[PDB]
């Protein structure tokens, strides 16, 4: 039998076993981590072999190996799809875990609950590979909550805290206002085309209607974190640093863009919903790259550049470029998860300090992690023949070459600079000057698990936008004509987003002090909308809930009109009924009434 | 079908000639395995019915509810041990007299062929929950509470009884199997419309349907722990299970005497999701719960689809299960500490972790989180409404996040923060309680695996 | 000179910009002071229970008692029928239901009538 | 934290307090440590500019449009430091603060590790049992009859005396328990 | 051990009630306030300022720390609305009603300008990509026995 099926599975296989040792002897060990770690890099390394099949001959499966119900006409199995997608991103997946728990063995080296923590990632990474190669809707589903559900847990790590139990609730609630309309496809693609799976839905939806096509953008929303619904994942910095760097940066959050890619042959056929994703990405990745530059907490600056990213990767699915889209995913996961490392062995050597305002010169205190944090910096803003620029320089072209909206269009070319903006503020205000810190100086990033997993990701950073563009069929007819200014606008605008950051960096130096400008405020207190929305909506929903819904209703009127009601006539009745003083006389009147009546009303009617 | 009411009836003469000190041993034990004999019934044909006699028959919608009511005894006795420990022998005795009756009419009623049988057991099983409520609840407001828990059974049921006896006048018969064979449509007049009253609003007082529910939370709060159980995971879905079985004579009546059911259903299922939100007391919280999850069951029933049908059955499996896993759960915190204020004991996590692991996992079957059958069934139910109207997910869906803000934040409320200060009286978890919630969560877990054993006759 | 902070229900005003805090009268001082008896004598009373080594338990809060009490069983008591309150009722408890009611009837009639013309587009649709 | 609050704030706390709280915003609007120390020494002389006022009505009024002003010119993102009310490690390590009463809830397997640590256990517990009620008396005797004024409580005052209610503050679980 | 006079009552409308109901919540007579006598069922219960347990004191030793309350203090009636996991209504550096307009304005502007875009989209000053077999006729779903009009396209 072809290997690739069984390679495939088994990839996948393997991720449960430490689940399964996690009531075993070495569950309650110091070796756990280390354990999982091992299993994680076994799993890449075998992930690695299916990768070379599609590249050398373009194999691509699908797997549906348990039928698990029958309902009448549609038939539920358990089945994967190993295309592209999936036999592509489960490596990188793959890698940036192992870099990743290889760097949380040094950075949460003092937590009582590690073995739990490393438990909890792979429970993650596990949900995510379900999520990735899911053939029908309710695997997808199924991968989806597992994901919201691990990282509500993992945003509320240490669950004594306050701040950290709203950010984890404010999450599921945001990522279920997107369960709507996942839901809602769900059941339009059930009553509509009577399958679940993707090969069936295909077949019989040549023209998709508005309706599926609207759901699916509103889960993506979401999921990724748009502007509608995009105050969560900033908030989501309140897990520790590994947990951001894994599943809020570069995995977890991209989700829903690979939502989008999975029903591309769908979205293609509707330009409706294809104008509501690209004008949705371009409004998100301005307003967080505009919310990015004032931010002094480097966690939330690195949190919106992911959020602008992420509506980078909405605007190019919004022109009809699914495969540039996941291209983009594939190389900002190994730059962003450095970047976030990077910024986690600085606040480790700070004693857990995160503002950059008490951040000093790290330029030659930390070598090595500043020479990581300047190499994913140039990734991130699209330097040449770097990893980020295989990906960003030909989306930012193709939206220069297409029918497309002028705002959204102009929009992305002003986030494209305030990139290269936010990027200046964390290297200017991190590496360079004089120090800013306490005087107890611990600065220590000579250990070899932070240097190997930092040094594995930038290798990465570095090389795998040239291997993986060159290694893979060419899935979209290329730019080859244009003006020479439009080929150059991503560069130049690049250029601008750096020379007026630092000018205006370096007018900090001055001895001049003036009180800050409204645009300011509305830039770093995030236009207004957590201050907002998350008070005067909540606010009236739970008044409405106390005052109306409990009170009024249940514990008032209802109880007024049925068991009150009945209560009060029925006493008054029994009071009337039995208030007679027990003289025969009355009695006997009333029997005298009664016997006229009955001769009068019932006699005479025979 | 005797071979699961005979020893039923036998743990009673077996209670009543036991030592003082092997009561709940023996009790326990033999429940159990009348569960193992009855888990039997659940080889189902498709075609038609098991029909063991003319008395009493079995369907794939009837099994999965008289299994879970025999698997629902055991549990109930492990819960009832420890606050009835300085009863005297004979008032135990009583006890679990009236929660082996209880099972006995219910065993009864979930297969009898005949209407007015099932009627009379199922006003039977009134009398032994309304001892259990009013005898061994502990506040004051338990007397109350039966008094609602009565008179709004009885006043639904009542007019159902006439309706019943005038059917057999006309039909001349009252066997489901008859009645579903020579099933006649129903004209568009008024004494069709009150029939069709009476034959419902029995099972909606009994589910209870939105604003007939006042006396759902005063039942399941002042009751004690076994009644909560019984009162949530089984008797609520004799509503459920009554209105499958009628609604075969009111077609196509039903097509618009439905609408404001209906839109009590979706509304107050909005309504009751929402109250949650707001609520000092945390058995209030679970009742409020059921009567949003009941809303839903409702709706499926209502729209009469065999997607609707199958979503219902599974719902209500799957929140029997889940209902009585967190009234359990409740319990041992007022317990602990003599209070069911929800905020009185917080942070419990650090004192009490595998009991916090317990609250997580079954406030995540709650929320309905894939691939449990909790979600299975909310899915089909949600189908269902989708195709009779697309606007319905625009509530469904709002309820869905309502139901997910009181769960974790319930969760969040009593095992997150920091303690307490001054409860210092929180004692290690029991074996007897970590064993209760493993025997509520692993057959509900393990009842994914084979979803088809409860979605019932339509599958 | 500076722009002004005007308060919000849900952006409350300031203790440093609040005026009550910097007029003050002998009779605001001994308020003052009355209310820091009353904390410094229910803390006192609080903290003889909770260093009590005697003391197992729960330590009863009247308090909170009285709050859960109010907000679930005082509250019918209390309620008088009222055109405030019986048109809040009447709006919040039947609005909705008849709101809902005609949009989904709309919206079903139209799908009814719209099947019957023999124009829905109903291929492939045999679950239901 | 530790020190028991008054009914009020005195002018001369309050200027104080405003003096810290202008201070820290002005640093983090001057994030470079040389332009803080310029801009800190003007708001000092700008402060001290009214030390010697003696109209209390004309101080208070200053008093208020310097807060006017700061409200004002407030940094909307203020530096916090981690572990203090709105800092990123506030209520970090409270999930890890175990009462100490619990111990007395292990079982007797998990009480034969650690002998010597319960053995000192026990005398603590002999030391609180025994000095309780003296504790209660020295409280009742140095209570006015209107019941206490303030939330400050007194030290021991005999040979062998312990400050009364102390065991929960001596007994706190750490700031670093785990 | 709670007897029953100290649980609410009530509406208080002699003086002498509302000192009695004043010393039950543990409160001064002239800070002691009830809801407004309507039938909303208030009753007796002390009307608290609607602040949120976030802009409480945080460095005063409160009995409940989380919560920040202390042991025997009247209890505001919307507390769990209140407890900080929840509303805010902490003073903010920006006026509300000035934040809501800055808001309002960035969205209906943003929204504006997206429709303007639309009606004025950009574009490449090119003719329609062109494909051989009749625009690929039999590839975008077939219908192969149908004589398509034929698509034609010439070199320039
Ligand atoms: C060119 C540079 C511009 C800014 C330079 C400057 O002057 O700085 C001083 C000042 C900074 O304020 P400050 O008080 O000194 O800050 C306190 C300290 O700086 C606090 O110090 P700090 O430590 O916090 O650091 C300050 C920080 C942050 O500095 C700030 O505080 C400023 C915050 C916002 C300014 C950033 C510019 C991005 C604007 C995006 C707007 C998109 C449209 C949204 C429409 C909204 C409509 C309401 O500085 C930075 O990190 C870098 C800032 C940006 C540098 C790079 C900018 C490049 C991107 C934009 C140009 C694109 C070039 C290529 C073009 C591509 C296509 C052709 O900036 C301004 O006052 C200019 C504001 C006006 C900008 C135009 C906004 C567009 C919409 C306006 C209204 C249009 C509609 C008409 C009315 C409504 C009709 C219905
Ligand atoms: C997906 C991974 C697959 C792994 C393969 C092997 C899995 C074996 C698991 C067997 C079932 C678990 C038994 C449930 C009660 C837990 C017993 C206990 O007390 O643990 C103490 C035990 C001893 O630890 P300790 O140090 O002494 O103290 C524990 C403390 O209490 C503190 O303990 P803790 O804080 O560490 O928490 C304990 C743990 C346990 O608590 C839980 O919450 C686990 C229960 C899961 C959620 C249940 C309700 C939600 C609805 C989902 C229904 C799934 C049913 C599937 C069929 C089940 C068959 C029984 O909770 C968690 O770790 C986080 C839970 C988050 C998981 C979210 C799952 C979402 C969906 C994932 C995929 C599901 C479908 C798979 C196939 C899809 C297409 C390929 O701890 C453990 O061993 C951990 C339990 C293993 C974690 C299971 C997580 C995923 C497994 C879900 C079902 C397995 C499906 C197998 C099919 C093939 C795949
Ligand atoms: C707290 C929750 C409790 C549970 C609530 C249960 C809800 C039950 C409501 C029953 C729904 C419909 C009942 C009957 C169907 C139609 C009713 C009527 O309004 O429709 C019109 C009926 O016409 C008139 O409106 C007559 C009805 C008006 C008189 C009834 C009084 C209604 C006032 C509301 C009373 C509150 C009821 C609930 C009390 C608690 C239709 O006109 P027409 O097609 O020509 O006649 C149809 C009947 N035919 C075919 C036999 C001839
Ligand atoms: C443990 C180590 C075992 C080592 C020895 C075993 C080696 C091979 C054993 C082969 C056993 C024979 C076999 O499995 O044949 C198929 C056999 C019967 O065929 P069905 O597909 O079930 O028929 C329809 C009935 N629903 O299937 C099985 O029993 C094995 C199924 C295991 C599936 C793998 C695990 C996936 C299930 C996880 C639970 C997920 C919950 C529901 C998911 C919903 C997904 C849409
Ligand atoms: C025409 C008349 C038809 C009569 C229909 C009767 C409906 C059935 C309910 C009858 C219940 C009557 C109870 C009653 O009124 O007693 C008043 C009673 C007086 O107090 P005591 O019980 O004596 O004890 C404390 C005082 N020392 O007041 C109460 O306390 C009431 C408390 C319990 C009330 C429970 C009522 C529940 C009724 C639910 C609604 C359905 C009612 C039945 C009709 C349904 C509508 C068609
Ligand atoms: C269909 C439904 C659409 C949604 C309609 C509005 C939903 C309203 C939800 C009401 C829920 C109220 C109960 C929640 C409990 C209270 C609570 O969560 O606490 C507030 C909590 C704490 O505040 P923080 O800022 O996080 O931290 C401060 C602490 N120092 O914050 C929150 O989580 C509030 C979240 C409310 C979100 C509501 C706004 C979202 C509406 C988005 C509409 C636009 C959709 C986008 C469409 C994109 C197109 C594809
Ligand atoms: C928790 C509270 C629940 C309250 C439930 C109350 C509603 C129950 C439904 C009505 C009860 C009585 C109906 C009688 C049973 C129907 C059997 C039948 O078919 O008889 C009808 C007769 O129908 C009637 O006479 C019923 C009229 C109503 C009599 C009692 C009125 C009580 C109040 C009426 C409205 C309340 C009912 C609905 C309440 C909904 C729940 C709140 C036709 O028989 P014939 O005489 O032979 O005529 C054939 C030629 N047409």
């Amino acid at each position: 039998m072809n290997p690739f099926a069984s390679l495939t599975l088994t990839t996948l296989t393997i991720l449960t076993i430490p689940i399964m040792m996690s009531n075993s002897n070495i569950y309650k060990t110091n070796l756990y981590p280390n354990y999982v770690k091992t299993t994680v890099s076994y799993a890449f390394t075998l992930s690695l072999v299916p990768l070379l099949m599609f590249m050398h001959t373009g194999q691509e499966m699908i797997i549906s190996n348990w039928h698990w119900m029958t309902l009448q006409t549609v038939e539920l199995s358990l089945s994967f799809k190993m295309d592209y997608f999936s036999v592509m991103f489960i490596p990188v997946a793959l890698f940036v875990t192992w870099s990743i728990m290889e760097f949380s063995m040094w950075y949460m080296h003092s937590d009582p609950f590690i073995n739990r923590f490393f438990k909890y990632l792979l429970l993650f990474l596990i949900t995510m590979m379900i999520l990735v190669t899911a053939n029908n809707l309710f695997q997808l589903f199924i991968g989806w909550e597992g994901v919201g559900i691990m990282s509500f847990l993992l945003i509320g790590w240490w669950h004594g805290r306050t701040d950290a139990n709203t950010a984890a609730l404010q999450a599921i609630l945001y990522n279920r206002i997107g369960d709507i309309g996942f839901v809602l496809s769900m059941a339009w693609f059930l009553t509509h085309s009577n399958a679940w799976d993707l090969q069936q839905i295909f077949m019989l939806n040549n023209e998709c209607p508005n309706m599926p096509l609207i759901g699916l953008l509103l889960a993506a929303a979401g999921k990724s974190a748009q502007f509608g619904l995009h105050p969560w994942l900033p908030s989501a910095m309140e897990g520790p640093t590994p947990v951001s760097a894994l599943l809020h940066s570069s995995t977890m959050v991209v989700a829903g863009v690979f939502l989008l890619i999975r029903f591309y042959p769908l979205m293609e056929t509707n330009k409706l919903v294809q104008t509501m994703t690209l004008c949705l990405g371009a409004i998100t990745t301005l307003f967080t790259a505009l919310c990015a530059i004032t931010q002094n907490d480097i966690k939330k600056i690195v949190a919106f550049s992911t959020s602008s990213q992420l509506g980078l990767m909405m605007v190019t699915i919004g022109i009809n470029q699914p495969h540039l889209a996941f291209l983009h995913i594939c190389m900002h996961a190994f730059f962003k998860a450095m970047l976030f490392m990077c910024s986690g062995s600085i606040i480790h050597s700070l004693n857990d300090e995160q503002d950059i305002r008490k951040m000093g010169g790290l330029y030659k205190a930390m070598p090595f992690t500043t020479t990581a944090l300047i190499i994913g910096s140039l990734a991130l803003t699209g330097m040449p023949y770097l990893t980020g620029f295989y990906s960003k320089d030909l989306i930012i072209e193709a939206v220069n070459m297409s029918y497309t909206n002028a705002w959204a269009l102009l929009m992305t070319l002003i986030a494209t600079s305030l990139t290269a903006a936010y990027s200046t503020r964390i290297i200017f205000f991190a590496f360079l000057g004089k120090p800013r810190f306490p005087p107890l100086v611990l600065i220590n990033e000579n250990n070899p698990l932070l240097i190997n997993s930092i040094k594995r990701l930038l290798i990465g950073s570095i090389f795998a936008g040239f291997i993986i563009s060159n290694n893979i069929p060419p899935m979209t007819v290329p730019n080859t004509t244009m003006p020479l200014y439009m080929k150059m606008t991503a560069l130049i605008v690049t250029i601008m987003g750096f020379m007026l950051a630092l000018e205006l960096n370096n007018t900090t130096y001055y001895l001049k002090f003036k009180y800050p400008s409204q645009t300011y405020k509305f830039s770093n207190m995030l236009g207004y909308y957590p201050s907002i929305m998350h008070r005067l909506p909540t606010y009236h929903n739970l008044s409405m809930s106390q005052k109306s819904a409990s009170s009024l209703l249940d514990l008032i009127w209802l109880e007024t009109i049925l068991p009150k009601t009945t209560s009060f006539i029925q006493m008054k009745m029994s009071i009337m009924v039995s208030n007679q003083k027990g003289l025969i006389k009355l009695y006997f009147l009333s029997f005298l009434i009664t016997i006229m009546i009955s001769m009068t009303l019932f006699n005479y009617h025979e | 079908m005797l071979k699961i009411i005979i020893p039923t009836t036998m743990l009673l003469p077996m209670t009543w000639m036991s030592k003082h000190n092997m009561i709940w041993i023996n009790a326990t034990v033999h429940s159990l395995l009348i569960s193992l004999i009855s888990l039997s019934l659940l080889n189902q044909l498709g075609e038609n019915s098991l029909n063991f006699s003319l008395t009493f028959f079995s369907d794939s919608l009837s099994a999965p509810l008289l299994v879970l009511t025999t698997w629902l005894l055991p549990l109930m006795l492990m819960a009832s041990q420890s606050h009835l420990s300085k009863e005297t022998t004979t008032r135990k005795k009583l006890y679990i007299t009236m929660l082996i009756l209880l099972q006995l009419f219910l065993i009864m009623t979930f297969t009898a062929t005949e209407l007015i049988l099932f009627y009379i057991l199922f006003e039977a099983t009134l009398v032994p929950t309304l001892i259990i409520i009013t005898r061994w609840g502990n506040q004051t407001e338990r007397l109350n509470a039966g008094l609602y828990f009565l008179f709004y059974t009885l006043a639904g049921s009542l007019p159902l009884l006439v309706a019943l006896v005038y059917i057999q006048n006309t039909t001349g018969s009252l066997n489901f199997l008859i009645i579903h064979y020579w099933s006649h449509p129903l004209s568009n007049s008024w004494s069709n419309i009150f029939m069709w009253l009476a034959c419902i609003m029995a099972f909606m007082v009994k589910m209870p349907l939105y604003g007939l529910h006042l006396w759902l939370p005063k039942a399941h709060v002042e009751a004690p722990i076994a009644g909560s159980m019984v009162l949530a995971a089984v008797l609520l879905k004799l509503g459920g299970y009554g209105m499958m079985r009628i609604t075969t004579i009111l077609n196509p009546l039903t097509n618009y005497m439905a609408y404001p059911f209906l839109m009590l259903s979706m509304w107050g299922m909005i309504m009751t999701s929402s109250i949650c939100l707001r609520q000092t007391d945390l058995k209030s919280l679970i009742a409020y719960s059921s009567v949003s999850h009941m809303a839903l069951v409702i709706v499926a029933i209502m729209i009469q689809t065999p997607w609707s049908f199958m979503g219902a059955t599974a719902l209500m499996i799957a929140h029997g299960l889940t209902s009585s896993m967190l009234f359990c759960l409740a319990n041992t915190n007022y317990e602990r500490v003599h209070s069911r204020t929800m905020i009185l004991a917080r942070g419990l996590q650090t004192l009490l972790p595998l009991m916090a692991t317990w609250w997580l996992v079954a406030s995540l079957t709650n929320l309905a989180l894939p691939p449990s059958i909790n979600l299975i069934g909310e899915l089909f139910i949600i189908t269902a409404s989708f195709s009779w109207s697309n606007i319905t997910i625009i509530l469904m869906g709002m309820n869905m996040m309502i139901t997910a803000l009181y769960s974790l934040y319930m969760l969040i409320t009593t095992q997150r923060g920091k303690y307490t200060h001054h409860i210092n009286n929180i004692k290690p978890s029991f074996t007897r309680e970590n064993a209760l919630m493993a025997l509520h969560i692993l057959p509900l877990l393990l009842l994914t695996l084979n979803p088809k054993m409860i979605l019932g006759p339509l599958y | 000179s500076f722009p002004k902070y005007k308060p919000s229900r849900l952006a409350t005003l300031p203790a440093t910009l609040d005026p009550a805090e910097y007029d003050i009268s002998p009779e605001t001082r001994k308020a003052q002071a009355e209310r820091l008896a009353i904390r410094s004598r229910l803390k006192r009373e609080y903290l003889l229970q909770y260093n009590d080594p005697n003391r197992l338990g729960v330590i009863e809060d009247p308090a909170l008692i009285r709050w859960t009490y109010a907000r679930s069983a005082n509250i019918y008591p209390n309620f008088r029928p009222t055109p405030k309150t019986s048109l809040l009722g009447a709006l919040f408890g039947i609005g909705p239901l008849f709101f809902w009611y005609y949009v989904f009837k709309t919206d079903r009639d139209k799908k009814e009538k719209l099947i019957q013309e023999g124009k829905l587009d109903q291929t492939f649709n045999i679950s239901y | 934290a530790f020190s028991a609050p008054a009914a009020y704030l005195t002018h001369q706390q309050k200027v104080l307090r405003l003096y810290k709280r202008a201070l820290r915003h002005l640093e983090s609007w001057c994030v470079h440590r040389d332009k803080y120390r310029y801009f800190a020494c003007l708001m000092r002389a700008r402060f001290d500019e009214h030390k010697n006022e003696k109209d209390m009505v004309k101080a208070t009024q200053l008093l208020r449009q310097a807060e006017e002003e700061f409200w004002y010119g407030q940094h909307p993102q203020p530096y916090i430091f981690p572990e203090s009310p709105g800092g990123t490690s506030y209520e970090r390590y409270e999930c890890y603060k175990v009462p100490e009463w619990c111990l007395d809830d292990w079982h007797p397997s998990e009480k034969a590790m650690y002998p010597d640590y319960f053995a000192k256990r026990e005398q603590w517990k002999r030391l609180r049992r025994e000095s309780w009620e003296r504790e209660v008396k020295q409280l009742q005797e140095e209570t006015p009859p209107g019941g206490p004024r303030t939330e400050a409580l007194p030290p021991a005052r005999k040979e062998g005396d312990l400050p009364p209610l102390w065991w929960h503050i001596v007994t706190r679980p750490r700031e670093r328990p785990m | 051990h709670v007897t029953k006079d100290m649980f609410p009552g009530p509406y208080p409308k002699t003086p002498e009630e509302r000192a009695a109901a004043a010393k039950k919540y543990n409160m001064r007579v002239e800070d002691y306030e009830p809801y407004p006598d309507d039938g909303m069922g208030y009753g007796d219960y002390p009307k608290l300022p609607d602040r949120s347990q976030q802009e409480r004191d945080p460095w005063y030793d409160w009995d409940h720390p989380d919560l920040r309350l202390n042991w025997g203090e009247p209890i505001h009636w919307d507390l769990d609305m209140y407890i900080r996991n929840r509303v805010d209504t902490s003073p903010t550096p920006v006026s509300w009603n000035t934040m809501c307009k800055h808001l309002f304005g960035f969205v209906a502007f943003m929204l504006f300008m997206f429709w303007v875009g639309e009606i004025y989209p950009s574009y490449q000053p090119v003719g329609p990509k062109q494909y051989p077999y009749n625009d690929l006729y039999l590839e975008r779903g077939g219908d192969p026995t149908k004589e398509p009009e034929p698509v034609v396209h010439y070199e320039i």
